[PDB]
RNA sequence: GCCCCAGGCGGUAGGGGAGCGUUCCCGAUGCCGAUGAAGGCCGACCCGCGAGGGCGGCUGGAGGUAAGGGAAGUGC
RNA sequence: GUGGAGCCUGGGAGUGAGGGCGCGAGCGAUAACGUCCGCGUCCGAGCGCGGGAACAACCGAGACCGCCAGCUAAGGCCCCC
RNA sequence: CGUGAGGGAAAGGUGAAAAGAACCCCGGGAGGGGAGUGAAAUAGAGCCUGAAACCGUGGGCUUACAAGCAGUCACGGCCCCGGGGGUUGUGGCGUGCCUAUUGAAGCAUGAGCCGGCGACUCACGGUCGUGGGCGAGCUUAAGCCGUUGAGGCGGAGGC
């Protein structure tokens, strides 16, 4: 007796509104989703997860001074390439990214959690053009 | 029906050759012809004997016709080196590989 | 007498060099190579023995977690539900119940949830 | 300078990955429309010594 | 009809008609064995605890038979430390005949 | 690498030249060089204890005879030197050829009738060994040569 | 009195033990071998904890050599 | 207290560059991944396994082998995990 | 090779028999292709066997968003044999070998790769263990005789 291993399926599609929301315990709810680690069947070598669908990522809610005193980075590769940006700047430009890359780090690395990422849709606005999909509301 | 043609021992380095032979690999008798004749490479003339060696292999040896034969097959294995002193600065001394080409060439028949 | 090397050592390198077969480079090529990646590849095999049991324990007990979770609860209290409800199905079987009979699962998550 | 050297020897597949730019082309070749001779085009046709319908070469 | 039963150590999902490599039993081929009975499923969805009460599976014996081998070994670097054995782990097969439910 | 041809002149500086340090060529080391503790003439040959040699010698016809392999004649009748006078004497002896033997006699004729047969062994009373008792399955002796038996393991 | 029960089994310097393989000797005026020796190539099969041994196909074309012991230029 | 306890006689050694840590001191500067002793420990030889992100000697624990079974140890139980 | 003294290599094998490939074909030749010889011609003289590194041709699987001591464990896909074998997409895990060291994956030593050569022996004593023999005794050394792979004599001398 050998333990089970799921013939593919098309992936759930589901909705989540990062509406008044806290930054990392949404980012946590969306991982699992991504991973499929909510689904009993779930695989770790397969894509098999959520496709997690965010609209009012502007709207998303962080505690203490982080609004301002988190600061993302990136480097470009070059002397003094390191940039520095404030979660408040971060929100002002694009906004979505806050969410991306909360969800992004959450993932495991390699070339799965590289395209389960990709089953990430975050937006601002409550608008998401994933109609063709129906995607299922989540109360999380 | 398959008719070959070898040369050996023929006092060219493999890998210059093999770049000539690529360029008749499949083709057709004729289109291997023409390639070689314009093929800026002293394997041309190599290559070509061989080409014309075995399309004579086929057609008298072999009941084959000239006008259906492609090379179906064709390659250059590595002779025996022909080991040469060259005489480098401060009393050393190289040893030059002049090397030495096995060249091969299979016709088929371009049944149709 | 004389005693030569002889067939000797040619057929210890191949018997090496076939255990080697499938090895990128010289690591399948040459003997020297292959004894060195046949040695990495015994410990791995042997330390991923060990490991692979829990590998799999690890995929159960996720798999168990997400049925339960299906049902009100997390693993941990239905482990110690079924503790306490006399119930010693192994996981590589509440696992597979959770996937291929969750009737039989929904009974256990009840039983686990009366056991406490 | 202090002669530089090569670190490790090159696999086999690192030498011939060079080499996938090595191979050669065929040569361009039209027929001549005279002989129907393939001849590299902008040449003289070495079989017929004919080149822009005129006899240039005596072959 | 199904079972889940407990046999070396180790639980199975069993139906009839399966065959199935579990531990070396203390059984002659041919003869059947009383295995266990964890749980049964399909219709009367009867969870022991951890036993069924009497219920039990009959198992046939298939004969028996090591497991194909194993070359398990051991290296140490920069202490000569090398070891190479072979296994063969024995295990008895077995075909499900009924699930005494 | 001291009995070999070569010279002992240093093959190349010991130092600066990239190369492994060498010696002579002469050296074990190097392909046609020098043996390191092979075979040299030897003497293998050592003084078993003399009883030990008779008790051997006794103990090894003393099995022939448990077996009911021992056999002793009074004379080689029909025989005076001829292969074929020997089969005569042996087929009446009950030697067939389906057994060795090793057939001790100082009859300078019976030996010489019998030496060249596959399956026996002559041999001079005064050589009668323990390998060669264990080497042949019959042992066959004229009584003389039980003379001198008896007399060597007494 | 071959089974049963329990216990021990990380290992470098190192001590001890038990085996495998190589060359040669006795066995052998024997036995194996042109219906194919040694060697080579391959095998996902068999035996062995392992070093290994077998068996089967191919190459090879003329040698090889058991049980049981012996002796070493014996294993990179 | 029957233990890879001990004692007695022999045979074979190897080792006589240790190192970290806790504790007790000297030296040093109530410096050193310092140095020098003492007690213990581990590494050395456990660069095998779990934790400590990684990491000989800190925490856990002494790897005969196999299992797609079970309980734990330190550490952990929001996601990577 | 060295002025010289001197140093000092490498290099064996067709087949039973040259029957060593007439003639013809491409080619200037080399080489090859037919023909022929032969049990065998991948025994064709660059010759028995023909391993390995090494270089090619062809086919299977795979690979151009991907992080790697190159393996290993799991699942999966494809190809093949009729549960195996081959391949490797993802997931987990994972610090070459040797040497020397307190400590090396170590950016400390050695090693391009492969094949063959390559290192605890022998003699005589000594010491202990051991297998036998004989035992208050045990044993011979030269040499002598015999044998032509036969052993015996020999008591000097040793313990
Ligand atoms: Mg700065
Ligand atoms: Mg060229
Ligand atoms: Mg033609
Ligand atoms: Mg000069
Ligand atoms: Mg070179
Ligand atoms: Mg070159
Ligand atoms: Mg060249
Ligand atoms: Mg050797
Ligand atoms: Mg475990
Ligand atoms: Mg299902
Ligand atoms: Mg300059
Ligand atoms: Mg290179
Ligand atoms: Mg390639
Ligand atoms: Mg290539
Ligand atoms: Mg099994
Ligand atoms: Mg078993
Ligand atoms: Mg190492
Ligand atoms: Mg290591
Ligand atoms: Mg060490
Ligand atoms: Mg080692
Ligand atoms: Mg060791
Ligand atoms: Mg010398
Ligand atoms: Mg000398
Ligand atoms: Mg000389
Ligand atoms: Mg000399
Ligand atoms: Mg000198
Ligand atoms: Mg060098
Ligand atoms: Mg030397
Ligand atoms: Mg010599
Ligand atoms: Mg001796
Ligand atoms: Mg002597
Ligand atoms: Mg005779
Ligand atoms: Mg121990
Ligand atoms: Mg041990
Ligand atoms: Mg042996
Ligand atoms: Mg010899
Ligand atoms: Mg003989
Ligand atoms: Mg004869
Ligand atoms: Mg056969
Ligand atoms: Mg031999
Ligand atoms: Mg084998
Ligand atoms: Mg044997
Ligand atoms: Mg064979
Ligand atoms: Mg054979
Ligand atoms: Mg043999
Ligand atoms: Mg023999
Ligand atoms: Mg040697
Ligand atoms: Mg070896
Ligand atoms: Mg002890
Ligand atoms: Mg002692
Ligand atoms: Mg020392
Ligand atoms: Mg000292
Ligand atoms: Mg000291
Ligand atoms: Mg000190
Ligand atoms: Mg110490
Ligand atoms: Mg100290
Ligand atoms: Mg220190
Ligand atoms: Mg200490
Ligand atoms: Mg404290
Ligand atoms: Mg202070
Ligand atoms: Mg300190
Ligand atoms: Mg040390
Ligand atoms: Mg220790
Ligand atoms: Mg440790
Ligand atoms: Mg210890
Ligand atoms: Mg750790
Ligand atoms: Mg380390
Ligand atoms: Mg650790
Ligand atoms: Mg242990
Ligand atoms: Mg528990
Ligand atoms: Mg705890
Ligand atoms: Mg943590
Ligand atoms: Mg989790
Ligand atoms: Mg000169
Ligand atoms: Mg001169
Ligand atoms: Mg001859
Ligand atoms: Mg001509
Ligand atoms: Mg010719
Ligand atoms: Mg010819
Ligand atoms: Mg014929
Ligand atoms: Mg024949
Ligand atoms: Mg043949
Ligand atoms: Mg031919
Ligand atoms: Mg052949
Ligand atoms: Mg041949
Ligand atoms: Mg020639
Ligand atoms: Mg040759
Ligand atoms: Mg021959
Ligand atoms: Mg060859
Ligand atoms: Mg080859
Ligand atoms: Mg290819
Ligand atoms: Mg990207
Ligand atoms: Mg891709
Ligand atoms: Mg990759
Ligand atoms: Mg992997
Ligand atoms: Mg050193
Ligand atoms: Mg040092
Ligand atoms: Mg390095
Ligand atoms: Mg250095
Ligand atoms: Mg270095
Ligand atoms: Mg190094
Ligand atoms: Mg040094
Ligand atoms: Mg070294
Ligand atoms: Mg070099
Ligand atoms: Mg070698
Ligand atoms: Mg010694
Ligand atoms: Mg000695
Ligand atoms: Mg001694
Ligand atoms: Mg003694
Ligand atoms: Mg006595
Ligand atoms: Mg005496
Ligand atoms: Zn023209």
């Amino acid at each position: 007796m050998k333990t089970y291993v799921p013939k593919q399926v098309e992936p759930r599609w589901v909705l989540i509104d990062a509406e008044g929301k806290t930054l990392g315990r949404l980012a946590t709810k969306i991982a699992t989703l991504l991973r499929g680690k909510h689904r009993p069947d779930w695989t770790p070598n397969v894509a098999m997860g959520d496709f997690v669908v965010v609209v009012n990522a502007d709207k998303i809610r962080v505690t203490g001074k982080k609004l301002e005193q988190k600061i993302y980075t990136r480097y470009s590769g070059y002397p003094g390439g390191l940039k520095k940006i404030p979660l408040e700047k971060m929100l002002a430009t694009h906004p979505e990214r806050v969410l991306e890359h909360a969800v992004k780090g959450m993932l495991p690395k390699g070339p799965l959690g590289r395209r389960l990422f990709k089953r990430l849709k975050v937006y601002a606005g409550p608008d998401h053009p994933h109609q063709a999909q129906r995607p299922e509301k989540l109360e999380v | 029906m398959e008719a070959k043609a070898i040369a050996r021992y023929v006092r060219i380095s493999p890998r210059k050759v093999r770049l000539v032979v690529d360029l008749i690999r499949g083709k057709s008798l004729e289109e291997a012809r023409n390639i070689l004749r314009y093929t800026n490479k002293r394997g041309a003339y190599f290559v070509a004997k061989v080409l014309e060696s075995a399309a004579a292999n086929a057609v008298n040896n072999h009941d084959m016709l000239e006008d259906r034969l492609y090379v179906k097959a064709a390659y250059v294995d590595e002779g025996p080196a022909l080991k040469r002193v060259l005489p480098r600065a401060r009393g050393r001394a190289d040893i030059i590989k002049k090397r030495t080409s096995h060249i091969t060439v299979i016709l088929g028949e371009k049944h149709g | 007498p004389r005693a030569k090397t002889g067939v000797v050592r040619r057929r210890k390198h191949k018997k090496i060099l076939k255990l080697a077969k499938g090895y990128w480079g010289l690591r399948s090529k040459s003997f020297r190579k292959a004894r060195e990646t046949l040695f990495a590849a015994g410990n791995y095999a042997y330390a991923h023995r060990k490991r692979r049991k829990r590998d799999f324990r690890r995929l159960w007990i996720v798999r168990i977690n997400a049925a339960c979770r299906q049902h009100g609860l997390n693993y941990s209290t239905f482990i110690h539900g079924l503790k306490k409800a006399g119930i010693e199905v192994d996981r590589k079987n509440l696992a597979d119940l959770a996937v291929r009979e969750p009737q039989v699962f929904a009974e256990l998550v009840e039983r686990a949830k009366a056991a406490q | 300078a202090k002669h530089p050297v090569p670190k490790k020897k090159t696999s086999k597949a690192r030498r011939d990955a060079r080499r996938s730019h090595h191979a050669l082309t065929p040569p361009t070749l039209v027929p001549c429309p005279e002989c129907k001779a393939m001849k590299p085009p902008h040449t003289v046709c070495p079989e017929c010594g004919y080149y822009a319908g005129r006899k240039v070469l005596e072959v | 009809m199904f079972a889940i039963v407990k046999t070396g150590g180790k639980q199975y999902r069993v139906e009839p008609g399966l065959k199935l490599r579990v531990e070396k039993l203390d059984a002659e081929p041919g003869a059947t064995v009383e295995l266990p009975v964890l749980l049964l499923g399909g219709e009367k969805t009867v969870v022991g605890t951890p036993v069924v009460e009497g219920a039990s599976v009959v198992a046939e014996v298939l004969g028996h038979g090591r497991g194909k081998k194993i070359l398990v070994s051991k290296f140490k670097a920069k202490v000569q430390y090398r070891r190479k054995k072979g296994h063969r782990q024995p295990y008895t097969e077995l075909l499900i005949k009924e699930i005494r439910g | 690498r001291g009995e070999v041809a070569y010279s002992g002149r240093k093959i190349w500086p010991q130092k600066h030249t990239g190369r492994a340090r060498h010696g002579d060529i002469g050296a074990p080391i190097f392909v046609g060089g020098g043996v390191v503790f092979g075979p040299k003439p030897r003497d293998y040959s050592y003084t078993l204890p003399k009883k030990v040699r008779k008790k051997g010698l006794a103990m090894a016809v003393a099995d022939r005879a448990r077996e009911g392999k021992l056999l002793l004649v009074e004379a080689f009748a029909g025989v005076n030197g001829k292969t074929k006078e020997f089969l005569a004497w042996a087929k009446e002896a009950g030697l067939d050829g389906s057994e060795s033997v090793l057939l001790v006699t100082g009859n300078e004729l019976v030996r010489r009738a019998a030496r060249n047969l596959p399956w026996v062994v002559t041999l001079a009373p005064e050589g009668l060994n323990v390998y060669d008792i264990v080497r042949t399955e019959r042992l066959v002796m004229d009584l003389d040569a039980w003379e001198v038996f008896q007399n060597r393991i007494g």
